[PDB]
C-alpha cells in the first residue's frame, strides 16, 4: 500500500525554534522545552517556549484557585479519606446556593458560598485568558479571529452560570461543579423546559455541531489527499494557487456542484464551529426567561 | 460551465466500472457509473417515501414519517404499509450512500489524489448502518431502528435514550461527546488561526505560518503545526463518530439495564466498597 | 413573541452569511468558462465579490483577487465529442505535457520563504544542525519503482526548516544526476525506498531544478504533478 500521511515515516529535528519576534516582549517568553518524539509522529515535536506575562499569571493563578476551591470541597465531602475520595470522585458536587438566597452573596459557605468563590475565580480566570488570546495576536500583528471565535464559546458559558441565573432571580439556577452532577443538571434542565428537542436553537446548535464534525472531516481528509502537492501549506497556496488548491476545489465541484477556495474553506470552518455555541447560548437564554416549555411554544409559536 | 483552470483536469479515465461509458460530466457534476447508480437509488427511495406519505394521508413534511416494522415481525419481511416500505427505503439509502462513496473514489483517481475523503465518509455510512442494520439484527427486529421522519426520528432518540435511564451515563457516549466538543474546538481554532495570518492587522503583510506556530506556543506552549492540525481534525471527527457507533451497538445488546447503574462496578471495588462516609457510604 | 422574533431573525442572518461565505469562495477560477475559454453565459445567482489585495511578505509584491485569470502554459488536450461535458484527450504524452492527474500550475518561479526571508525548504546537508531524530534514515537506501527495478539512491533529504519536516527525498539516478521525490509518495522500508507511482524508466522524466540548493513553487508543482500522474499513466508498467 500507498503511504497515507496520517503518521510521519521519518522524523527530523534542528535547533529549537524560538519563533518570530515582532512586537512581542521577549522577556516574557520562556525557555524552550524538551522535544517529544512521541508527539513528533503526529504534529510538531518541539515543546515550548511559552509566553507568561501578567495576564497569563493572573489567569493561570485564578485557574488553579478555582480548581482547588472545588477540590477541598470534594475532600471535605470524602471525609478526608483518600479511599472514599477515589471511590466517590464523580459523585461529589459543589452546588450553587439554595433558591432562598436568590442573587445573594451572603449564602453560608457549606450552603453555596463556596460555589460563588469558585465561580468568581473561574470568571476572572476565563476573561483574563480571553484578553490573553487577543494580546498574543496583537503582538504578532495578526487578525483577532481567535479572540472573537473564543468569545462565542464564552457566550454559552456566560449564559449558563451568570446571565441566566441573574435574569431568573437566583444563583440556584446555575450549573454545579461536579462530573455526574452537571450531567444530571443538564438532563433535568430539558425536562423542566418541556424537552429541549423542541427548542429550535438547540436543534440549530446540533446541526452546527454535527456539521463541524462533517466539515473538519471534509477539510482534513482533503488537505491530506493533496498533501502530495504541498496542500497542507495553505497561506502560500492562498497567495499563489498551486495544483493542490485546484485538485482540492475540483474534487468537490465534481462531487457536489460547488466549491471553496483555500482562504474560503477556512471561513466556512470558523463560522460552522462558532455558530454551535452562538445559537446554543441563545436557545438556553430564552429557556425559562421568555419560554417555560418548548413543546407548548412549539404548538403555537408564541 | 468550467472553472478558469478546470479543462486540463478533465481527461478520460479513473473509472472503476464500465470504462468510458459513463465517463463524463453534467454541468459541474461528474457522473461515472456510480453517478448513475446513486441517481437510480435516490429516485426509487424518494418515490417510495412519497408512497408512504399517501398511505399516511399527509403531504406535510413535518408530519411525514416512515416507520420500521413492529417488533412482532422480528427480522422477517413486513407488509408495505406495515413496515416493508421502510425496509426497501433503507435498502435504497444504503445503495445511495455506498454508491456516492464509490463515485468519490472514481473522482479521486481521475484527479490523482489520496482516498482520505471517501475513507472518512465511510464512517458516517457505518454509523447509519449501525442504527438501522447492525443493532436491530443483533437485537432481533427491524423494529429497533429509527423511523424516517423529521421529528419522529428525534422522538426515537429521546425514547431509546430514556429507556436506559439518563443516557449521559453510557460510558462510550461520554467519550463520543468529548470528541464532538473537542473537534468543534479544534475547527474553531484552525479556521481562526489561518484567517488571522492571511488577514492581519490593517496595512500589514500577510503573516506567515512561522507566525502561526509562534502564536500558539506563546498561547499554550505548543503548536501541533500545519500538517498536524489537519491530521488532528480528520481523527477527532472520525473518532467522534466511531465512539458514537460503539455506544449504541453495545446498548440493548450486552447492556440492557440503566446506564447509571453500570458505574456501581467502580464504587463497589472491595478495597473501598465498605468504607463509610462520602456519597455512597 | 420574543423567541419567534429571535429565530426568524436568525434564519435571516444565516442566509446573508451563506451568501457572504459563497461569494468569498468565488475569488479564484471565476468567472466560469466554456471548454473553448470564452466566458460562460450563466455564472449562477452570486456576483463576483469586490476584489481584495494581499500584501506578500519580503517585498514580493501584492496579490489581488478576483483578478485576470490565465493558465500561462499550453494545454495539450483535444476534445473527444461534439458537445459539452466529455473528457479531453491528451494529444501527446500527458506526463511530459503536464495535463490530467499530471497537471501543474504556473506558480511563481521563486522559493517559499520562511518568516525571516530565508528559503523555507533546504537539502539537509545545507541545513546547519538538522538530523534524522527518529525512524529509518532513508539516506543511502536504493530507490525501487513500481516495476520492482532499482532507479537510484537517496543522497539527501530536503527538510522544511520552520516545521522540521521531511518534504522530499533527493535521488541520484544511474547517470549521476538527481531528482526530488515528494515525501508523501514514497514508502521508506528497512532496506529500500519504494515508489508505487513511477516505474524505474520514468524517474529520468521527473523535472529538474535549476539550482542544486533550492526549489521554487513552480518546480514543486511540476514535480509533484509529474509523480502523481504516474499513478494513472505508469499503470501499464506497474505489476504486483
Ligand atoms: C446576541 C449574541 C451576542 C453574543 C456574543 C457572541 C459573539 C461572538 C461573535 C464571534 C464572531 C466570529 C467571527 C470571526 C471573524 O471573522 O473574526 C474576525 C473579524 C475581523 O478581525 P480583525 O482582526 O478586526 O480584522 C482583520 C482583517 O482586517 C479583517 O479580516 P476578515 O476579512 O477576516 O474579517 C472580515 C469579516 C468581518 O467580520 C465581522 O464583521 C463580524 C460580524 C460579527 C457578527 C456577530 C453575529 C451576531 C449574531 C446575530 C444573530 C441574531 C439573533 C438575535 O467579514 C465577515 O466575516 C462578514 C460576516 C457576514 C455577516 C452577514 C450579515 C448579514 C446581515 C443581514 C443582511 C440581509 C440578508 C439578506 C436577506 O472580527 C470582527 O470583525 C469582530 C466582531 C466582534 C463583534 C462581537 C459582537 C459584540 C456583542
Ligand atoms: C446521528 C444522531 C441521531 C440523530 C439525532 C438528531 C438530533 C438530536 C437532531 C437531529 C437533527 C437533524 N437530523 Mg438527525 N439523527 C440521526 C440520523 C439522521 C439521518 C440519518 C440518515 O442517519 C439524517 C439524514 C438526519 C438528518 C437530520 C436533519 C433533519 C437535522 C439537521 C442535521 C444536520 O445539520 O447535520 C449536519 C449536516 C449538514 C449541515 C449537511 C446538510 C444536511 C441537510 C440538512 C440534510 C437534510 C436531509 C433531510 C431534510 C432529509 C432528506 C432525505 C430525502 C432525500 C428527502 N439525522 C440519528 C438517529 N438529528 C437536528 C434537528 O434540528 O432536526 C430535527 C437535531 O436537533
Ligand atoms: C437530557 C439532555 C437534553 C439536552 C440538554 C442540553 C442542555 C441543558 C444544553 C445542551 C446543549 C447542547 N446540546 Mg443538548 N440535550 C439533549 C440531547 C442532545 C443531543 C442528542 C440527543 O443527540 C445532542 C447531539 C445534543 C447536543 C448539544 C450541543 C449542540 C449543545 C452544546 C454545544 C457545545 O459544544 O457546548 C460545549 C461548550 C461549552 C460549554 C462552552 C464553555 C467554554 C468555556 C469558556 C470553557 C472553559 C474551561 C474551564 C475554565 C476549565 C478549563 C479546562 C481545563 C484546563 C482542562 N443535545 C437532551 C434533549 N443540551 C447546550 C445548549 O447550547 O443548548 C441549546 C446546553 O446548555
Ligand atoms: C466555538 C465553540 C467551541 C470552542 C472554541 C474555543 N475554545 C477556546 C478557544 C476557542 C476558539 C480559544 O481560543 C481558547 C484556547 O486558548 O484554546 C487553545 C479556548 C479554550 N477552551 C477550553 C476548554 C473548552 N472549550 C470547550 C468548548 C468549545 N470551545 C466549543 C465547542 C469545552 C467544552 C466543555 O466543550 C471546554 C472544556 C480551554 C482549553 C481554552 C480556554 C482556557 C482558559 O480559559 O483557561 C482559564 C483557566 C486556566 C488557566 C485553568 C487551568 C487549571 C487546570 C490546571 C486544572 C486541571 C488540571 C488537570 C487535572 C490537568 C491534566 C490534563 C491531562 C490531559 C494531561
Ligand atoms: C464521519 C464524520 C462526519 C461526516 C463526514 C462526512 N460526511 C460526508 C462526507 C464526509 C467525509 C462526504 O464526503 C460526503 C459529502 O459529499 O459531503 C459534502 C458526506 C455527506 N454527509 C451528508 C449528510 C450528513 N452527514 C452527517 C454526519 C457526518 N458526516 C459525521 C458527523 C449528517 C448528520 C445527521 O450528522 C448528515 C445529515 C451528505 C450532505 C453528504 C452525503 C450525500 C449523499 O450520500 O448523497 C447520496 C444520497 C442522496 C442524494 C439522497 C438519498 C435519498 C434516500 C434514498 C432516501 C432518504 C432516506 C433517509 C434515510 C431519510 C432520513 C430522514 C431524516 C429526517 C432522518
Ligand atoms: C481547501 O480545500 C477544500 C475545498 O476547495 C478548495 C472545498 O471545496 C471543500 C468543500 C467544502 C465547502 C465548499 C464548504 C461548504 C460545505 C458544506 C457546509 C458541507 C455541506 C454540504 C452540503 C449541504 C451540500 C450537499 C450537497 C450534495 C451531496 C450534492 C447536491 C446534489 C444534488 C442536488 C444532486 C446530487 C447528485 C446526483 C443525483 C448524481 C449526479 C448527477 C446526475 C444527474 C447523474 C473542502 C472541504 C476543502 O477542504
Ligand atoms: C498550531 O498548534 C495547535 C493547534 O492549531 C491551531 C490546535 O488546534 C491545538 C488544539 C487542540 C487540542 C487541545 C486537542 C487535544 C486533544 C485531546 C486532549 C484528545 C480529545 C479527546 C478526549 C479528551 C477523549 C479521550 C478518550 C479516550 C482515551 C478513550 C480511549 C479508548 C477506550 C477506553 C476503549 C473504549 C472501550 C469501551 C468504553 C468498552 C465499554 C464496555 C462495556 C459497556 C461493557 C493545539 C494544542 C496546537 O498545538
Ligand atoms: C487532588 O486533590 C486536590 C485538592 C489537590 C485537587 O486539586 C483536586 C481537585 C478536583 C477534584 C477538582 C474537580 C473539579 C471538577 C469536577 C470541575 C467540574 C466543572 C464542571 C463540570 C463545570 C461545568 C459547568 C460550569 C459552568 C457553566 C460555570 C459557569 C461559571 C460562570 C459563568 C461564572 C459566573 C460568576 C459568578 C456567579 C460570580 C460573579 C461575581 C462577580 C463580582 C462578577
Ligand atoms: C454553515 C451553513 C450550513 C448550515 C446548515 C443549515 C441547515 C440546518 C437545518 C436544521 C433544521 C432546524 N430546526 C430549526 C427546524 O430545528
Ligand atoms: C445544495 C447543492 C447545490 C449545488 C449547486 C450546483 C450548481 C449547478 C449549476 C447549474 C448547472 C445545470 N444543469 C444541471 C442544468 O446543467
Ligand atoms: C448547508 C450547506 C448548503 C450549501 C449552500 C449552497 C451553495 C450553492 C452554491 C452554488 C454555486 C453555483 N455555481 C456558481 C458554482 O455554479
Ligand atoms: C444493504 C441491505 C439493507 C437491508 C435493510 C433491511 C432489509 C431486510 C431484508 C429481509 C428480507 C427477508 N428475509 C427475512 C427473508 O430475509
Ligand atoms: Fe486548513
Amino acid at each position: 500500500a500507498e503511504y497515507q500521511n496520517i503518521f510521519s515515516q521519518v522524523q527530523v529535528r534542528g535547533p529549537a525554534d524560538l519563533g518570530m519576534t515582532e512586537d512581542v516582549n521577549l522577556a516574557n517568553r520562556s525557555g524552550v522545552g524538551p522535544f517529544s518524539t512521541l508527539l513528533g509522529w503526529f504534529g510538531d515535536a518541539q515543546l515550548g517556549p511559552i509566553y507568561l506575562g501578567s495576564l497569563g499569571v493572573l489567569s493561570l493563578f485564578s485557574g488553579l484557585m478555582w480548581f482547588f476551591t472545588i477540590g477541598i470541597w470534594f475532600w471535605y465531602q470524602a471525609g478526608w479519606n483518600p479511599a472514599v475520595f477515589l471511590r466517590d470522585l464523580f459523585f461529589f458536587s459543589l452546588e450553587p446556593p439554595a433558591p432562598e438566597y436568590g442573587l445573594s452573596f451572603a449564602a453560608p459557605l457549606k450552603e453555596g458560598g463556596l460555589w460563588l468563590i469558585a465561580s468568581f475565580f473561574m470568571f476572572v480566570a476565563v476573561w483574563s485568558w480571553w484578553g490573553r488570546t487577543y494580546l498574543r495576536a496583537q503582538a504578532l500583528g495578526m487578525g483577532k479571529h481567535t479572540a472573537w471565535a473564543f468569545l462565542s464559546a464564552i457566550w454559552l458559558w456566560m449564559v449558563l452560570g451568570f446571565i441566566r441565573p441573574i435574569l431568573m432571580g437566583s444563583w440556584s439556577e446555575a450549573v454545579p461543579y461536579g462530573i455526574f452532577s452537571h450531567l444530571d443538571w443538564t438532563n433535568n434542565f430539558s425536562l423542566v423546559h418541556g424537552n429541549l428537542f423542541y427548542n429550535p436553537f438547540h436543534g440549530l446548535s446540533i446541526a452546527f455541531l454535527y456539521g463541524s464534525a462533517l466539515l473538519f472531516a471534509m477539510h482534513g481528509a482533503t488537505i491530506l489527499a493533496v498533501s502530495r502537492f504541498g496542500g497542507e501549506r495553505e497561506l502560500e497556496q492562498i497567495a499563489d494557487r498551486g495544483t493542490a488548491a485546484e485538485r482540492a476545489a475540483l474534487f468537490w465541484r465534481w462531487t457536489m456542484g460547488f466549491n471553496a477556495t483555500m482562504e474560503g474553506i477556512h471561513r466556512w470552518a470558523i463560522w460552522m464551529a462558532v455558530l454551535v455555541t452562538l445559537t446554543g447560548g441563545i436557545g438556553i437564554l430564552l429557556s425559562g426567561t421568555v419560554v417555560d416549555n418548548w413543546y407548548v411554544w412549539g404548538q403555537n409559536h408564541g | 460551465a468550467l472553472l478558469s483552470f478546470e479543462r486540463k483536469y478533465r481527461v478520460p479515465g479513473g473509472t472503476l466500472v464500465g470504462g468510458n461509458l459513463f465517463d463524463f460530466w453534467v454541468g459541474p457534476f461528474y457522473v461515472g457509473f456510480f453517478g448513475v447508480a446513486t441517481f437510480f437509488f435516490a429516485a426509487l427511495g424518494i418515490i417510495l417515501i412519497a408512497w408512504s406519505a399517501v398511505l399516511q394521508g399527509t403531504w406535510n413534511p413535518q408530519l411525514i414519517s416512515v416507520y420500521p416494522p413492529a417488533l412482532e415481525y422480528g427480522l422477517g419481511g413486513a407488509p408495505l404499509a406495515k413496515g416493508g416500505l421502510w425496509q426497501i427505503i433503507t435498502i435504497c439509502a444504503t445503495g445511495a450512500f455506498v454508491s456516492w462513496a464509490l463515485r468519490e473514489v472514481e473522482i479521486c483517481r481521475k484527479l490523482g489524489i489520496g482516498y482520505h475523503i471517501p475513507f472518512a465518509f465511510a464512517f458516517a455510512i457505518l454509523a447509519y448502518l449501525t442504527l438501522v442494520l447492525f443493532r436491530p439484527v443483533m437485537m432481533g427486529a427491524w423494529g429497533y431502528a429509527f423511523p424516517y421522519g423529521i421529528w419522529t426520528h428525534l422522538d426515537w432518540v429521546s425514547n431509546t435514550g430514556y429507556t436506559y435511564g439518563n443516557f449521559h451515563y453510557n460510558p462510550a457516549h461520554m467519550i463520543a461527546i468529548s470528541f464532538f466538543f473537542t473537534n468543534a474546538l479544534a475547527l474553531a481554532l484552525h479556521g481562526a488561526l489561518v484567517l488571522s495570518a492571511a488577514n492581519p492587522e490593517k496595512g500589514k503583510e500577510m503573516r506567515t505560518p512561522d507566525h502561526q506556530d509562534t502564536f500558539f506556543r506563546d498561547l499554550v506552549g505548543y503548536s501541533i503545526g500545519t500538517l498536524g492540525i489537519h491530521r488532528l481534525g480528520l481523527l477527532l471527527s472520525l473518532s467522534a463518530v466511531f465512539f458514537s457507533a460503539l455506544c449504541m451497538i453495545i446498548t440493548g445488546t450486552i447492556w440492557f439495564d440503566q446506564w447509571v447503574d453500570w458505574w456501581q462496578w467502580w464504587v463497589k471495588l472491595p478495597w473501598w466498597a465498605n468504607i463509610p462516609g462520602g456519597i455512597n457510604g | 413573541d420574543l423567541a419567534s422574533l429571535a429565530i426568524y431573525s436568525f434564519w435571516i442572518f444565516l442566509a446573508g452569511l451563506i451568501y457572504y461565505l459563497q461569494t468569498e469562495n468565488m475569488r479564484e477560477g471565476y468567472p466560469l468558462e466554456n471548454e473553448d475559454g470564452t466566458p460562460a453565459a450563466n455564472q449562477g445567482p452570486f456576483p463576483l465579490p469586490k476584489p481584495k489585495t494581499f500584501i506578500l511578505p519580503h517585498g514580493r509584491g501584492t496579490l489581488t483577487v478576483p483578478g485576470p485569470e490565465s493558465e500561462d502554459r499550453p494545454i495539450a488536450l483535444a476534445r473527444t465529442a461534439v458537445s459539452e461535458g466529455f473528457p479531453h484527450a491528451p494529444t501527446g504524452d500527458p506526463m511530459k505535457d503536464g495535463v490530467g492527474p499530471a497537471s501543474w500550475v504556473a506558480r511563481r518561479d521563486l522559493p517559499e520563504l520562511d518568516g525571516h526571508g530565508h528559503n523555507k525548504i533546504k537539502p539537509m546537508k545545507a541545513a546547519a544542525g538538522f538530523h534524522v531524530s527518529a525512524g529509518k534514515n532513508p539516506i543511502g537506501l536504493p530507490v525501487r519503482g513500481c516495476d520492482l527495478e532499482i532507479a537510484g539512491k537517496v543522497v539527501d533529504i530536503w527538510v522544511d526548516i520552520p516545521e522540521q519536516m521531511a518534504r522530499f527525498l533527493e535521488v541520484e539516478l544511474k547517470d549521476g544526476s538527481t531528482r526530488l521525490l515528494p515525501m508523501q509518495m514514497v514508502k521508506v522500508q528497512s532496506n529500500r525506498v519504494h515508489v508505487n507511482a513511477l516505474s524505474s524508466d520514468l524517474f529520468a522524466g521527473i523535472p529538474t531544478i535549476k539550482s542544486p540548493t533550492e526549489v521554487t513553487l513552480l518546480e514543486e508543482d511540476k514535480i509533484c504533478g509529474y509523480v502523481a500522474g504516474g499513478l494513472m499513466y505508469a499503470a501499464p508498467k506497474r505489476k504486483s
